[PDB]
Parts: C-alpha cells; structure tokens; sequence
C-alpha cells in the first residue's frame, strides 16, 4: 500500500489560503511540520494581508487530515494517505448557527517533499453584530469527533461533524461542517467503512511575532474499528 | 520594443496610474533593455511599492538577473526599501541570489547596516555563510564597513543555524566545536526549538549530554509548550528520558494542550519510559486540557499493557 | 627675415598677434599669426624638407610624433629661465631625455559641483554612494560625468596606482603597461559598482552629463576647463575643487600641456628663441593672449599666482600637480582603444572587470 510510506516520519507542511468574507478580502500563510505516526501537527499561521476579518479559530478546520493517526488495524480505512502523492480535493460548507456560512475548496497534495493545502474560501451572510465579525469567539479550541463515511457515488468520502466555538459570554457557536472529499488521482483508493476521528487542538500566540498569527498544536487519532 | 521602453520608463517615474493602462494593453512584464533591467528592477531601486504589487500580480520574474546578476531583491535590500523586500520575498524571491561577484542581498544590507532589512532577510533563510568574490561573508562586510553590531548579529545567526543543523544531523564533534566558538546553546529559532529539542527528538544521545553541561535549559518551551522530555517520550528514546530527568527536567511539564511527558509516552506505546516517568514522580492522575489522563490515552490507542501499569496508580 | 606662426582657431590668435606685432616693432621681423585647419596633421609632411612655420603651438602629445622624425628643433633654456616655470611642465616637452618645446598652459579635469544642491563637496570617492541616496531623496543624482571616453574616467582608475606607461627621466617603457595592476582594478571596480548600484548609468556620455549638471539635475560632474563657458551660460552656481581621493591617493587625471615647438628648418631660430623666452612667457605677454582667449592654468608661476586668485584656475592647477602627464609616444593610440573597450564592457556588464582589464592590458601591448 504505497502512499502511506510517505507519512512514516516527520513531513513539512505549507498552508496558503486566499478567502473572502463579506468582501473582507484576506490571505493567510501557515508553516510547520506534521507527524502522522502520532497524529501530531506542529504549525503556525500568519495573516499576510494584515488583520483577519474573522477570528482565527473559525478557520482551524479549513487550515490536512492525512496526518491523523490510524491504528495499524485501520490502515485499510486510511483514505487520505492512500490518495497521496496525487492528493485529494476537500470541499466544505460550514454552517454557523444563526450566522453566515463558509464554502471552501482545497487541494491537499504533495508538492515536492512537503505537503501543501491550497485553499479557497468564501463566507456570506455574516451579521456585523454576529460572533464572527464581532470577534466574540474565545482564542481556544475544543475536542471533537470527525465522523467519516463512504460515498459510493463520488468515489470518495463524506464527513460531517459539529464544532463548538467558545464565546466570551459563555455560550457556544456551532459550525456544522458538511465535508466531501474526492481523489485527484485516477487510480485505486481504499474507501473506508464508517468510522470517526478524535481531535485535540490548542491555540497559542508567538510572543516574538507582531503579525496577526495563530500557533496550533493538534493531535488526531482514528477509531471505531477493531 | 517601444511598449517595453514605456513600461521601464513608467516604472522609474512611479506613475502608478500609467502602468495599469499599460498592463491592460498586454505589455510584456519581463521586458528587459540592453542591461537586462526589467520594470521590476527599477521599481525596487526607485522605491515604488504599489507598482511592485501590480507587476507581481501580472507574473513578473521576481528572480530576473540583469547583466551583472543583480535581482530585484538586491536593489530593494540595498536601497533600504523594507516594504519592497518584504513583498518580494513573499512572492518567492531568491533570498540567496548572487551577482557576478557572488554578493547576496545580505552582503549589501550588511554593508549599509540596514538592521530591519537584515532581520527580514535572516528570517527568510539568508545564507550568512555565503562568500563573495573577495572571500568575505556579510559578517566581514559588516565589520569593514563599520557596522559591528550587525556583525555580531550576523555571527550569532550563523552559529545558531549551524548549531541546530548540527544537532538535527547528529554530529557530536561539530557541536562540541561550535560551542568553543561562542555558539549559544540556548539559541532558539523562529520555532522556539533549541539544539536540545532536536538532539532529544532525533535520538542522538551523546549530543544531548554535551548541550546539557553547557547550560542548556532542559525545560525550554517551544511555541507549542513542548519540552525535550515531551519530544523524547513521543519518539521513545529511553536513555534520553533518563538523562533529561537527571538534569532537572520537569517530569510534569505541560504543552499547550496540557499533555505531560506521561500522556505522550502512553500515546506512542513506550512502556519502559512510562516506568521511568513514574519512578521520577509523574502524576498519573494529571489530565490534559480536555480531562484525559494518560490512562485514558492508553486504552484509546489499544495498548493496555500501558493501562495495566497505569491501573496501578 | 620672416616669422610664420600657426595656432588653432579656438585659441587666442588675436592676442598673440599683438605680442607678435609688438615684436615686429623691436626687431623689424614680420610676425604672421595664422590659424589654419588641420595644422597638426599637415605640419609633419609639409615642413620636413620644405618651408614651414618657424614656431608651432599644440598639445605635447603630438610633439612625440614630430620629435620621432626630428622635425622640431632642440631648444636649450638657461637654468635661470627653467626656474620661472613649474618643474613638472618640462616633463611634458621632455622626449628621450631632451626638451622640445616651451610649456604654456596646463589643462586637467577637476571636480565641478553645484554649491546650491551641495555646499560642501565630498573629499573622498567613498562618500558618493552615501551622498547619492541623500540627494536621490530629492530626485537629484550626486555625480554624473562622461563614461564613454576613458580620458574622463581614468583619474579614478589610476588613483590607486594605475599608469599607462612608466615615465622615467623622459622615457616611457613601452613594454611595461599598467592597466592590469590592483590599483586600476580596485579603482574601476568602484566605478562599475556605481553603475551596478544604479548610482550612474553605463550609457552616460559627455552631453547628458553636461546637460544634467547644467540643468541642475545632478549636483556634481567631472570636466575640464573647456566646459566653464557653457556652465556660466547655464547660470548654475558652480564651483571647482580638487578631485576626491580614493584609497588615500589623489585622482590622477591625464594632463595636457599646450607647448610651443620650434621648426627644425627655420632660417631664424635664435631670434625666434628670444621671442618666446623674453616676450611671450611674461606677465604682460601672457596677459595679452589671455584677454583674447583664456588659457586656464599657466606654466609660468608669476602669472599663475595672479590667476590663482580665481579658485577655478587654481583648482585645475592642484589636479595637474597631482595628475599624470599624458605620454607623447604614439603607442597611446592603442592605449585609448584598448582601455575604451574595457570600460564600456565592464560598465555594460558585457565582461567582468578582471577579464576586461587583462584584455586591455594585452591590447595596450603589456604583460600581466
């Protein structure tokens, strides 16, 4: 099963996103490395256009599930690494409770030795008093379950999960992620049986960084099969 | 051609509005005159920011070399146009391009001592060790031209980058040598990583020993709260775990997520480390930011031989 | 008894006639002051074995060719007269250890700057790059001068030790050429840098340099005494000072000494020797010709100190004393071509400095 031998060790990661939210054009660049052996991502993100019109946490999902740790008995269900180096397309339609919605396309593929996640984004119908444009979300992230399922029609997987964005007042903003991945390569890919991924993320700030940035440590593991 | 000359002239003049009309006319963006100078070269030396932004949007060769080998980054760094340098590098400018005399943009910035430009060049990976035609590094030009501070800063940036690359590769003899030559053992890159972080993660025992005796902060924290003990647990280097613990490594240090080195040792499946951690007083009851003990992580990964020893509490 | 004298039109021939006409009044020998075209190339062939002018006026660089054929008479002034003139002036008329002519005036490039844009000019070449940014801030350049001809650029190349042909006791070693030494390299490299650094432009020539400084677009330039009449017409509050020093050494521009040679086939030579010695080379004699057309810096000290009142002239004299005499041997013709191609290629990046200089060293008949 070639394509997984590329994630045996540490792999550098580059992330470039160019998006639009209510006309607030912006672009962001993240760098780092990820270790699929432990589902570990060691990344840092920098907004190149100055300030972000939306809070950093709202984009954590959009900013490489191939690094998610797969137990040796679920390697048959590792759709991400089986799609490499050709890569896979990632399309999401995130619904923010009582607010607008992002709509993303991204190509997670290998460019040289490193893995890149080129992303397009468009957010619409966000209220200026909303929790997004109001920067009312806390600078933190929760743990979630990413439920993967197979879509026989698209020759790819379907993924659905809700994400809890903490609010400063104490409430919660939910973001319904309706995700659809398809492979770029015209070859064989192992479509998995229904299961889920468990995510852990923590957000920090570089004290020696003046630009609008986000430091993220993320751990992910796959489960649901014996 | 004529339209070529118009764009070169418009770039030197700085008429932002005249260029846009010229671009809509399909004017060759990489057009070069006799000297090989392109509209992007002139805008950089002149200092026009808005023109550079548009020229790059239209696919201007950011690494174009004139007859002398100079590139747009040479001039922008030379003439002290920080905003120009920052944007040029963002669009993939060769940070170590060399002219016919082997002079990088760092050589030029060190001559004139533009600190703010040297910092951005170093941050983007400038080869401080690069040698010009005359056997002079940018550090040599900083001293001859009288900028002794940037010389020290250039010297420092050289040793840390050399030192981290010495630990990551695993060359013991070199690490010992660099420290003799003033290499800061507590030197940290943009990532917060120190030579000890890499010596532990990579698994070079002898290097870890050396760094520690030279005052290496064993509890050094990168931007994700990770400590060489965290990295040694995830990787599974038993000897390294014992060494760090003997030199005062905080056995309950927490990364940004809240994982101790015990959480991580239970994550990867390194039993022998779990014992040493507990032997040195690892809080088995400790939980991460999400209330997960190292036990909960052991059962989730399906390595109960760990949970069994954690069941002992 | 006749005296036929030739001199170029742009030089003062009206005032020379006054001195000649005054000489007619004391000796009864007619003095014809004529200014015909092509007097330099026509003299060696017309008067070799025929009737020619008894005295001739022209830069010393040509007397090397005239002396090679021996068409100019050997002149011997007494020690009392030799001391009236500056010592270095005789070296221009010195050929094979022998003297050929009387030096009259001296010309050499000097630093011309705009006092308005820059009251205190730079004393060292190393100051221009820093000064250029300070002036480029206001849309004006610091230095701008002719780069196509080596005669204008040479003072910087030769500053640190460069030399065309070693001059020893009136004789040049033709085998030894000095356009490859470190001094020329160290110098020219700095010149190329200024172009490489966008401080100057390789295509810069005489006209735009004059126009730029005359229009106030640039604050400095390098030129000879001949461009003064055009600057004062431009009304730029200009000045003249010593050329800046590079590597501690003073810039070495080539010096052109207008000299007066005596024809070998002249029926009256002793009486003609007296005219130049006792009548032309005096305060009143040189003053007469100076009123017609200015000669700039002069060889005779008593009249130079009177002209030293003008710093523009005294400035030219300062460079001349520090500069190098222009060799009069004919091999210079190949020196100009070989050196011209070197600066043009190194300035346009067509060839590296070392490659350009070594190709010029051989091109001038030298050994590296």
């Amino acid at each position: 099963s070639k394509g997984e031998e590329l994630f045996t060790g540490v792999v550098p990661i580059l992330v470039e996103l160019d998006g639009d939210v209510n006309g607030h054009k912006f672009s962001v660049s993240g760098e780092g490395e990820g270790d699929a052996t432990y589902g570990k991502l060691t990344l840092k993100f920098i907004c190149t256009t100055g300030k972000l019109p939306v809070p950093w946490p709202t984009l954590v999902t959009t900013f490489v599930q191939c690094f998610s740790r797969y137990p040796d008995h679920m390697k048959r269900h590792d759709f991400f690494k089986s799609a490499m180096p050709e890569g896979y397309v990632q399309e999401r339609t995130i619904f923010f409770k009582d607010d607008g919605n992002y709509k993303t396309r991204a190509e997670v593929k290998f460019e040289g030795d490193t893995l890149v996640n080129r992303i397009e984004l468009k957010g619409i119908d966000f209220k200026e008093d909303g929790n997004i444009l109001g920067h009312k979300l806390e600078y933190n992230y929760n743990s979630h379950n990413v439920y993967i399922m197979a879509d026989k029609q698209k020759n790819g997987i379907k993924v659905n999960f809700k994400i809890r964005h903490n609010i400063e007042d104490g409430s919660v903003q939910l973001a319904d992620h309706y995700q659809q991945n398809t492979p770029i390569g015209d070859g064989p890919v192992l479509l998995p049986d229904n299961h889920y991924l468990s995510t852990q993320s923590a957000l920090s700030k570089d004290p020696n960084e003046k630009r609008d940035h986000m430091v993220l440590l993320e751990f992910v593991t796959a489960a649901g099969i014996t | 051609s004529d339209l070529g000359k118009k764009l070169l002239e418009a770039a030197r003049a700085g008429q932002d509005d005249e260029v846009r009309i010229l671009m809509a006319n399909g004017a060759d963006v990489n057009a070069a005159d006799n000297t090989g100078t392109t509209p992007l070269h002139l805008a950089a030396y002149s200092g026009h920011l808005e023109i550079v932004e548009v020229l790059l949007k239209h696919g201007a060769d950011v690494d174009a070399s004139d007859v002398f080998g100079y590139t747009p980054l040479h001039l922008a760094a030379y003439w002290g146009h920080l905003e120009i340098v920052e944007v040029l590098l963002k669009n993939g400018a060769d940070v170590n391009a060399m002219d016919s005399d082997g002079m990088t943009p760092l050589h030029l910035a060190a001559k004139w001592g533009y600190l703010e430009i040297v910092e951005v060049l170093l941050k983007h990976g400038a080869d401080v060790n690069a040698q010009d035609k005359f056997g002079k590094t940018p550090y040599d030009l900083a001293t001859d031209n009288g900028n002794q501070w940037i010389a020290e800063l250039l010297k420092r940036a050289a040793l840390r980058r050399k030192l981290l690359e010495a630990a990551r590769a695993g060359h013991r003899d070199e690490v010992e040598d660099l420290i003799k030559n003033g290499a800061d053992v507590n030197a940290a890159d943009d990532v917060g990583v120190t030579p000890l972080h890499l010596a532990a993660q990579r698994g070079h025992l002898e290097i870890v020993e050396v760094l520690l005796k030279c005052g290496a902060d064993v509890n050094a924290a990168d931007l994700w709260g990770q400590t060489p003990l965290h990295l040694a647990a995830t990787a599974g280097h038993l000897e390294i775990v014992e060494v760090l613990l003997k030199n005062g490594a905080d056995v309950n240090a927490r990364d940004n997520i809240g994982h101790t080195p015990l959480h991580l040792a239970a994550w990867a499946g390194h039993l022998e480390i779990v014992e040493v951690l507990l032997k040195h007083g690892a809080d088995v009851n400790a939980q991460d930011k999400f209330g997960k003990t190292p036990f909960d992580l052991a059962i989730d990964n399906g390595n109960e031989d760990i949970a069994e020893v954690l069941q002992k509490a | 008894g006749n005296l036929v004298i030739w001199i170029n039109g742009d030089k003062g021939y009206n005032g020379l006639a006054e001195v000649g006409k005054k000489f007619e009044k004391d000796t009864g020998i007619k003095v014809t002051v004529e200014h015909p075209d092509k007097l330099e190339e026509k003299f060696p062939q017309v008067a070799a074995t025929g009737d020619g002018p008894d005295i001739i006026f022209w830069a010393h660089d040509r007397f090397g060719g005239y002396a090679q054929s021996g068409l100019l008479a050997e002149i011997t002034p007494d020690k009392a007269f030799q001391d009236k003139l500056y010592p270095f002036t005789w070296d221009a008329v010195r050929y094979n250890g022998k003297l050929i002519a009387y030096p009259i005036a001296v010309e050499a490039l000097s630093l011309i700057y705009n006092k308005d844009l820059l009251p205190n000019p730079p004393k060292t070449w190393e100051e221009i790059p820093a000064l250029d940014k300070e002036l480029k801030a206001k849309g004006k350049s610091a230095l701008m001068f002719n780069l196509q001809e080596p005669y204008f650029t040479w003072p910087l190349i030769a500053a640190d030790g460069g030399y065309a042909f070693k001059y020893e006791n009136g004789k040049y070693d033709i085998k030894d050429v000095g356009v490859d030494n470190a001094g020329a390299k160290a110098g020219l490299t700095f010149l190329v840098d200024l172009i490489k650094n966008k401080h100057m432009n390789a295509d810069t020539d005489y006209s735009i340099a004059e126009a730029a400084f005359n229009k106030g677009e640039t604050a400095m330039t390098i030129n000879g005494p001949w461009a003064w009449s055009n600057i004062d017409t431009s009304k730029v509050n200009y000045g003249v000072t010593v050329l800046p020093t590079f590597k501690g050494q003073p810039s070495k521009p080539f010096v052109g000494v207008l000299s007066a040679g005596i024809n070998a086939a002249s029926p009256n030579k002793e009486l003609a020797k007296e005219f130049l010695e006792n009548y032309l080379l005096t305060d009143e004699g040189l003053e007469a010709v100076n009123k017609d057309k200015p000669l700039g810096a002069v060889a005779l000290k008593s009249y130079e100190e009177e002209l030293a009142k003008d710093p523009r002239i005294a400035a030219t004299m300062e460079n001349a004393q520090k500069g190098e005499i222009m060799p009069n041997i004919p091999q210079m013709s190949a020196f100009w071509y070989a050196v011209r191609t070197a600066v043009i290629n190194a300035a346009s990046g067509r060839q590296t400095v070392d490659e350009a200089l070594k190709d010029a060293q051989t091109g001038s008949g030298g050994t590296p």
